[PDB]
């Protein structure tokens, strides 16, 4: 005679980043 | 010698006999090295300039696969800042690239070609 | 003995004899008996395709087992398949219980073991069972390519479809199975040509079971069309050609129908390129007749030409002719493709575009924007399998054609153009395509029909409000002065059509007076042409 | 007694002959035993290419213990190995914390082992690490050592590098003629 | 009963004798202690370069508290090392 009580959740996945690396052009 | 004779066909006839491949030779062209500034474009000198990501046009083929056969298509036009760089190969089997590595050439094969042979045998 | 209600058996079935006639796969059993008889690195895994008959491989293995030819380490081995559709581990204590008392004599055989990986791994590394299994290569990776704690006790054996001749001649044991409904005599000529006519729905399917799938769907379509006690090869041909078929489209050999002409739609859309017409007709005649090679795309050429010759229009002129749809081509705008980070985004973009459509000719126009890592990807396409990708679900490029239309050497006539062309092919782009052609630009004889197409386009634009045009040949050659210019191309012609006619027509049309139903004639002037 | 369930015991399998010989290589054991009797910056990590015998180094160490050759500080101390393949967000940390139960409850010098420790990493073990009750013997490969435990290290001062490159061919001939009769066991010709 | 299963106790760990015989650094000890007993915002941070003993200062503070060589309002103050792992 018990119940179910559907529990919640939390999600996470981060992001990246890029770098440009200029070239001195000579 | 002349053209169309079987001139590079001799190289691939021995690129599979001893080096077991058809994709063993790496040919280049020395019909672009007639200017004094584009001489180092084959090896790519500094860290920080235009050619660093692309790497050396000669060295990046031998850093991996150290068993190739190089072919110099029409050597007889290039500027004589190549010839000392060609000579120091067969002085000691090493050539310092642009990154800073030391690449061994002591078990490869060099082939220089030219298209004279019109009149005189 | 409590595993009968949790698992089947393979010891009483073969002694009864309810077994299929197993044909072939003798080297597979040769590998299995060998690898299973090892001290270390034993108990392998059979990797094939979904729907091969690895099940039946194990069945014929048990048939040779109950026959008796086996070495010492295979003393009849009483093998047992476990039920996959009966499970959490509150029974699996008792499932592995009858494996504990075994002496390696009730070796089991699980299917699709990538769902098993905490419970069975100490029993695996102890030496009382072997647990041969069978997964698929892509799912053999994703679960158990990054988990090397137990990638030592499994050895892949790649199995594929049989050859075409053995797969056709294995259908002599098929003469009873599916046909229970209304019984037409599936003819031997229909049988030997049925699996031959296989790639006329799709070629993305496989040989062995899909032959029977085409046979079953064809018998279904046959006996729901005729509701004859026989079949025919032409009848099964246009019966299989019912679903993906226009009115069945391109039935038999068919080069005589659409492929010999090949330029009535092309030459009327793009004017010129006559040597290209003859050469590309010959090239499709030798390439897309299957008389080129094994698994290449087999369509691989190049020609050249500067701006305005119609390098984009000539490619699209054959898009609606080769496979007769607007979705029958693919090109790339490689402006974001310059370094070794742009490589990491299409290997994807093109892959799902070929996975959805195994249907497309590929178009690589220019080369000066091509980062050189893309070429070594493309060199693996030709003669070195199809291509790989990130996950592993590869797509074979069976109906694709590689086209290069670049203006590399536009100043060179014969020597300098091919000298610049040969230098920009890093390895192996020369002798693995075929011959290179030259553009035939803007010429006075081949200039009229361009103006015909543009004026038909403008009449399409004006026919909605019921106005149409009458264009004479003196005006049509008056435009030929500022329409020739064979450097930049025919684009100022297309602009001046809307310049000279367009502003006068636009000025007249908004202020009334050019009421609907009227026609408009052209009237030549040396600089304008008023109406 | 309660948590000796989701791991294995290399020391218990010593008195059954389950492990192979270790023929050759009587130097890396001396290096590891010299490390493993120190005071600080103990618990070394074997670094080498895959398929060399890092596992064989651990097993020969176990056989040399159960015969009895090591010094008295390491005498009669059993060695457990631990698992990584059946581990995997969440619930890896809790399974880790449940594993640390009998590790704390042992209250001795029961030496653990981890294969491929670069996969696990960082902040959940260091207050337990810098106290002196566990002996984290590991096994990795050099550019995975560079990848994980040089980037996300933050505790790099508490490991060691015992380099095991590879045996040459002439040693391998003596090894394989030493490791000979084990395949006279199974087939035997 | 919360901070006995998520935390150790360096004071009771010092009554046994499981710490180090710390020597020196008289200035930084009082630099910590005179900050730790101000009115508000009373929490220091031991910033240094790695390996110079940023832990031995706190263990020396623990031994100075247990021994009895502190100022007035630091009598029997039971320092606790928490964690977040
Ligand atoms: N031989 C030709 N047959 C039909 N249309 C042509 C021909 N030559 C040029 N055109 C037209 O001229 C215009 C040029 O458009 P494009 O096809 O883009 O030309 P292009 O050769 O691709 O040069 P770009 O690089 O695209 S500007 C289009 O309207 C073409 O239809
Ligand atoms: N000195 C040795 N004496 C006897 N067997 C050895 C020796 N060195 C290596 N082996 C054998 O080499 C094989 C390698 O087994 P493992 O040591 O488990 O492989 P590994 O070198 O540990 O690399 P991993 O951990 O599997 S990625 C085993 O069969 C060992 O018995
Ligand atoms: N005054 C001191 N008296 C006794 N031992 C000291 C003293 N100063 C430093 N040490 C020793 O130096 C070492 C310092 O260890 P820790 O302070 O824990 O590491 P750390 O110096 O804080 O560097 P990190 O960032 O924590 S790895 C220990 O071995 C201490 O015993
Ligand atoms: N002696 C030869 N043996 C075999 N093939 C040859 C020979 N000479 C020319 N060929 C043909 O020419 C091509 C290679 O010519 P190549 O050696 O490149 O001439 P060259 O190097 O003088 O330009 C091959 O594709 C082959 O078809
Ligand atoms: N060599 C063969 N001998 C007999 N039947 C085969 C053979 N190869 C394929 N089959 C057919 O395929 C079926 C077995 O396929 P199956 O092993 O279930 O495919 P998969 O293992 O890929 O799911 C059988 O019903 C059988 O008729």
């Amino acid at each position: 005679a018990a119940a179910a009580a559907a529990a919640a959740a939390a999600a996470a996945a981060a992001a990246a980043a890029a770098a440009a690396a200029a070239a001195a052009a000579a | 010698g002349p053209t169309g004779v079987g001139k590079t066909e001799l190289a691939k006839a021995l690129a599979d006999f001893l080096f077991d491949d058809e994709r063993a030779m790496v040919r280049i062209d020395m019909s672009e090295y007639g200017e004094k500034h584009t001489v180092a474009r084959l090896i790519g000198a500094p860290p920080g300039y235009v050619g660093y990501e692309a790497g050396g046009q000669l060295t990046e083929a031998v850093r991996r696969r150290p068993y190739t056969v190089v072919l110099f298509d029409e050597i007889e036009k290039a500027h004589p800042d190549v010839f000392d760089v060609l000579l120091q190969v067969l002085d000691e089997g090493r050539l310092t690239d642009g990154h800073g590595r030391t690449v061994d050439f002591r078990n490869t094969i060099l082939i220089l070609t030219s298209n004279l042979g019109s009149g005189g045998s | 003995q409590a595993l009968q209600k949790y698992s089947t058996d393979l010891t009483a079935r073969a002694r009864e004899g309810k077994l299929d006639p197993v044909i072939g796969r003798d080297n597979e059993i040769r590998r299995v008996v060998q690898v299973l008889s090892r001290r270390t690195k034993n108990n392998p895994v059979l990797i094939g395709e979904p729907g091969v008959g690895k099940t039946a491989i194990v069945e014929g293995l048990a048939q040779r087992i109950v026959a008796g030819d086996v070495p010492e380490s295979l003393r009849d081995k009483t093998i047992v398949a476990l039920d996959l559709g009966s499970m959490f581990e509150e029974r699996l204590k008792a499932v592995l219980d009858d494996i504990k008392n075994s002496a390696g004599q009730i070796i089991t055989f699980i299917d699709e073991l990538h769902t098993i990986v905490n419970m069975i791994k100490p029993m695996l590394a102890r030496g009382e069972l072997r647990l041969v299994g069978a997964t698929t290569l892509d799912e053999y990776r994703k679960h158990i390519e990054k988990d090397a704690a137990l990638e030592r006790r499994f050895q892949q054996v790649y199995v594929g479809e049989p050859s075409v001749e053995d797969t056709i001649g294995i259908l002599r044991g098929l003469k009873d199975r599916y046909e229970v409904h209304h019984g037409v005599r599936i003819t031997d000529s229909a049988l030997v040509a049925a699996a031959t006519l296989s790639d006329r729905y799709i070629t993305a399917r496989f040989l062995p079971d899909k032959a029977i799938d085409l046979v079953d769907e064809a018998a279904s379509r046959l006996r729901m069309e005729i509701d004859k006690e026989e079949v025919g090869p032409d009848d099964i041909a246009d019966v299989v050609s019912a679903w993906t078929g226009i009115p069945a489209g391109r039935l038999l050999e068919g080069e005589t129908a659409k492929l010999l002409r090949m330029e009535d739609e092309l030459g009327k859309r793009v004017i010129g390129q006559k040597a290209a017409v003859t050469a590309v007709s010959d090239a499709v005649r030798r390439s897309r007749a299957g008389v080129s090679d094994p698994n290449r795309p087999t369509g691989a050429f190049m020609f050249l030409g500067p701006t305005g010759v119609g390098k984009t229009e000539l490619a699209k002129a054959l898009a609606d002719f080769l496979f007769d749809d607007e979705r029958a081509m693919v090109r790339i705008d490689m402006s974001e493709y310059g370094e070794k980070h742009t490589v990491a985004r299409l290997i994807g973009q093109l892959t799902e575009a070929v996975r959805r459509r195994p249907y497309t000719v590929v178009l690589f126009d220019e080369i000066e924007k091509a980062h050189p890592d893309v070429f070594d990807v493309l060199l693996q396409v030709l003669d070195e399998g199809r291509l790989t990708d990130g996950h592993g679900r590869t797509v074979d490029f069976r109906n694709t054609i590689l086209i290069l239309t670049s203006n590399l050497g536009s100043g060179g006539s014969a020597e300098q153009v091919l000298a610049a062309v040969r230098a920009t092919f890093k390895p192996e782009f020369i002798n693995r395509l075929d011959d290179v052609l030259i553009f035939e630009g803007l010429n006075p004889e081949e200039l009229v029909r361009i103006v015909d197409i543009q004026l038909a386009q403008l009449g399409k634009r004006l026919a909605q409000r019921r106005l149409q045009l009458q264009v004479s040949l003196p005006a049509k050659r008056w435009l030929a002065q500022r329409g020739f210019d064979p450097v930049y191309g025919a684009r100022p012609l297309r602009r001046l059509v809307q310049q000279a006619i367009g502003d006068q027509l636009a000025k007249m049309l908004l202020a009334g007076q050019v009421h609907d139903g009227d026609t408009v004639p052209v009237n030549v002037s040396p600089d304008a042409d008023s109406l | 007694q309660a948590l000796q369930k989701y791991s294995t015991d290399l020391t218990a399998r010593a008195r059954e002959g389950k492990l192979d010989p270790v023929i050759g290589r009587d130097n890396e054991i001396r290096r590891v035993v010299q490390v493993l009797s120190r005071r600080t910056k103990n618990n070394p990590v074997l670094i080498g290419e895959p398929g060399v015998g890092k596992t064989a180094i651990v097993e020969g160490l176990a056989q040399r213990i159960v015969a009895g050759d090591v010094p008295e500080s390491l005498r009669d101390k059993t060695i457990v190995a631990l698992d990584l393949g059946s581990m995997v967000r969440g619930e890896f940390e809790e399974r880790l914390k449940a594993v640390l139960d009998d590790i704390k409850n042992s209250a001795g010098q029961i030496i653990t082992f981890i294969d491929e420790l670069h996969t696990i990493v960082g902040n959940m073990i260091k207050p337990m690490l810098a106290r002196g009750e566990l002996r984290l013997v590991g096994a990795t490969t050099l550019d995975e050592y560079r990848k994980h435990i040089e980037k996300d290290a933050a505790l790099e001062r508490r490991f060691q590098q015992v380099y095991v490159g590879e045996p040459s061919v002439e040693d391998t001939i003596g090894i394989l003629r030493g490791l000979k009769d084990r395949y006279e066991v199974h087939h035997g010709v």
